[PDB]
RNA sequence: UGAAGAGUUUGAUCAUGGCUCAGAUUGAACGCUGGCGGCAGGCCUAACACAUGCAAGUCGAACGGUAACAGGAAGAAGCUUGCUUCUUUGCUGACGAGUGGCGGACGGGUGAGUAAUGUCUGGGAAACUGCCUGAUGGAGGGGGAUAACUACUGGAAACGGUAGCUAAUACCGCAUAACGUCGCAAGACCAAAGAGGGGGACCUUCGGGCCUCUUGCCAUCGGAUGUGCCCAGAUGGGAUUAGCUAGUAGGUGGGGUAACGGCUCACCUAGGCGACGAUCCCUAGCUGGUCUGAGAGGAUGACCAGCCACACUGGAACUGAGACACGGUCCAGACUCCUACGGGAGGCAGCAGUGGGGAAUAUUGCACAAUGGGCGCAAGCCUGAUGCAGCCAUGCCGCGUGUAUGAAGAAGGCCUUCGGGUUGUAAAGUACUUUCAGCGGGGAGGAAGGGAGUAAAGUUAAUACCUUUGCUCAUUGACGUUACCCGCAGAAGAAGCACCGGCUAACUCCGUGCCAGCAGCCGCGGUAAUACGGAGGGUGCAAGCGUUAAUCGGAAUUACUGGGCGUAAAGCGCACGCAGGCGGUUUGUUAAGUCAGAUGUGAAAUCCCCGGGCUCAACCUGGGAACUGCAUCUGAUACUGGC
């Protein structure tokens, strides 16, 4: 199953997270098709914090890869 | 707790007594079709091949030889009855 | 390290006032620097061929309270953007937060100024800074925390700062204890107790 | 916007040739000393061996059912006729165990083997591809097994064996079936499951006929992404290994795999491979990376990201979408453990301790709080995954140990034909300064949501299901004594170690008297020891300082950038010459090689530029760049090879 999922990225007591498209299948943050964004749970309360390639995701969903509840909710942080 | 891999050799040997037995039956069926070419020619071979055709598909319907070998057997022998003059 | 030992014996051995333990009894005579000529000869019997720049290298370190490894790193960063180690090197030492707290007058000595910075009492652009080597730039605002603004030595240090030479490249207000950097210090004013052929080949010499 | 040189052959000197020192360094170790905090990393050795416990489950919204709990359903009695007892019961909420579906090859630990079918980097053809995702088809009928339970039974047991009995989203046939099968094509053939929540008229024995949405089940053919295969360019030592080989080298016929080839067999052929080092033997995780210096170059690849291999020692491969299976099978070997003695369990190079090995490498810590994966339609359950503490100058970075005052200069110490000098603003005495630590209180956020409220003129039959918003109630914090703020606190609790004849910074006096104790080289010590031990004063760095076996620099003294052969060290005593290296010149042509232009690729971290986040920075990153490479297309047409 090709899935659009959040990947393990950050520091001790400071998680950051990236989002990638991959068959899973593959292990943790590796061997991915392409990157589409980053979360940053803090994002310093600013509009230049958190990014998501909503148009490349629109070509990778369909008729494409799966997107689950917690990842389909990333659009709510960029709002949008 | 469980480890269901510990069941799979017993589940394979208990099934082997039909799932490998039918491999011997299928190796034999090729002999029955070539024996129907000497019985013989177009008025025996294609009548006898139609005893094998459904058994190959009915085995492939369960897995085991489904990826290529089932259709390979049918194509190989269709070409051998089509060769007749 | 801060050496922590007796101070005036260093300046007397360099024949040069290092501003160590300066103020009050140290102004107008009785510092005794270059007043003990010895009973026979210059006591240079001998003495070492590399004594310059070697003692000049300790002088330029000790007079700012700067350690070897950091002074060697200053000699490397000073070369960038055509800055020249005969110009930018001295302007980097004069632009230190411990020298800026000393030139704004909140410390009577560079040691006293460092001991306001490290003891969490100083701010740069409203942010608390404890790094004495922080480089103050031509837009930076330097000030003291409320817990220290009324300290005895800080008020006494400003009574000496008005008798010292004015640093024209900065501004300060003593009633708020807040000042601003307006220009980088320049060699056409910034002058030091060092000879002109020395510390221009620093390290590997 | 970077890049010390020198010493040593002598009575002197210029060369050359070796050797040596002054600087960096490690997963280190050693000595003395050692605070506050932060970022990393932490058995390199026995691929030696493991105590005691864990590390992997889940579904009652498929199903037979029920050891218990609780409510219904049904009988028998007391006479106290209104309060109780007795005898039964999956009908139902729920669920122990049982059937059945799915998961455990998620994601860790370790280099033993292999100079490679292996990493890095670029291609090719003959195949498969569950779940995801896309389109197109299909769902009638019959029959047989079996667990749990119970009664028997092997054995001292551990551990479960058997029989009687019964059902399917467990199983097989009989049916139906596409653009699939094969062919120019008509066409024949192969399969399977329902289930759940909601809900009206008609009817009953009212534990469903029937409507409705959801989600499954069986098949055909594409995408998406992997898996299997073969090549090319890159590549440790050895020639006092020069020859090696019998599936080695080519053909003919079978079998094998999803597919290929000698892949595996049986037979015909004798070739194949070698100085560009074949054959054989020793050593060995590889590269992103790391250290060094101005770089080139050198020494080297822990951790890190990715890839390939390994699971006590060894074989076979099987299951499944996937393992050439850490917690699997059949076990065998070496073993530990149990057995009072009739056979039985297992493999910490997981998480942690421990025996051993070592100069050496951290606690059987805390927690399902956060997150992921797994099962479940979902509530929810599992998780030594994971997320965090704990310890260590082991490397790197920010910071304390006080500050102010104070002398014709003290007492005490050192040096001195004893005048004087120096330790020294140092001390005491008197005041500041509470940074760091200590100590009490206040105290975030990391935690969203399910149930209820909500909200769309939701879905529909207007509160199921399904679906939406920001908030409330109640439940969810290991880290933790959090961060941060406020106060109580008093100089209080806080400094080392090496060095001082010449090179070489700082040096004098005492004692020892060639002895003792030293030394990078020249060399020290017999009455002035600047060389030992001390003492007084200086030099150096600092929570560090130092000593070593060694690697990089100095080192152009391994020489490519960039070595040398008359003698100092190497030119063969000589003649000819195969295989190698090299070769005038006019034309065309080939395009191996060069130069020019593109499209792919050169993983992510990361250098360097540069925007955020903590002061700077280690670190987490957001955007750029480079990695001159390599392939595939295409020009120039000059030189080299070729003809």
């Amino acid at each position: 199953m090709v899935t659009i999922r959040l990947a393990r990225h950050g520091a001790k007591k400071r998680p950051f997270y990236q989002v990638v498209v991959a068959d899973s299948r593959n292990a943790r943050n590796g061997r991915f098709i392409e990157r589409v964004g980053f979360f940053n749970p803090i994002a310093s309360e600013k509009e230049e914090g958190t990014r998501l390639d909503l148009d490349r995701i629109a070509h990778w969903v369909g008729q494409g890869a799966t997107i689950s509840d917690r990842v389909a909710a990333l659009i709510k942080e960029v709002n949008k | 707790n469980i480890k269901s891999a510990k069941k799979r050799a017993i589940q394979s040997e208990k099934a082997r007594k039909h799932n490998a037995s039918r491999r011997s039956m299928m190796r034999t069926f090729i002999k029955k079709v070539y024996a129907a070419i000497e019985a013989g020619d177009k008025a025996a071979a294609q009548k006898a091949f139609n005893e094998m055709q459904p058994i190959v598909d009915r085995q492939a319907a369960k897995g085991l030889i489904h990826k290529n070998k089932a259709a390979r057997h049918k194509a190989n022998l269709t070409a051998q009855i089509n060769k007749l003059a | 390290a801060r050496y922590l030992g007796p101070k005036l014996k260093l300046s007397r051995r360099e024949g040069t006032d290092l501003f160590l333990k300066s103020g009050v009894r140290a102004i107008d005579t009785k510092c005794k620097i270059e007043q003990a000529p010895g009973q026979h000869g210059a006591r240079k019997p001998r003495l070492s061929d590399y004594g310059v720049q070697l003692r000049e290298k300790q002088k330029v370190r000790r007079i700012y309270g700067v350690l070897e490894r950091q002074f060697r790193n200053y000699y490397k960063e000073a070369a960038r953007l055509k800055g020249n180690t005969g110009e930018n090197l001295l302007a980097l030492l004069e632009g230190r937060l411990d020298n800026v707290v000393y030139r704004m007058g909140f410390g009577a000595t560079r040691a006293e100024a460092r001991q306001l910075v490290s003891h969490k009492a100083i701010m740069v652009n409203g942010r608390v800074v404890n790094i004495a080597s922080y480089q103050v730039s031509p837009n930076d605002v330097v000030s003291i925390r409320e817990k220290a603004k009324k300290q005895s030595r800080v008020k006494a240090a400003l009574e000496l700062a008005e008798q010292r030479e004015k640093p024209t490249w900065l501004e300060v207000d003593a009633g708020k204890m807040e000042g601003t950097f307006k220009r980088k210090p320049e060699r056409s004013d910034l002058s030091a107790d060092i000879n002109e052929h020395l510390i221009v080949e620093l390290y590997s010499k």
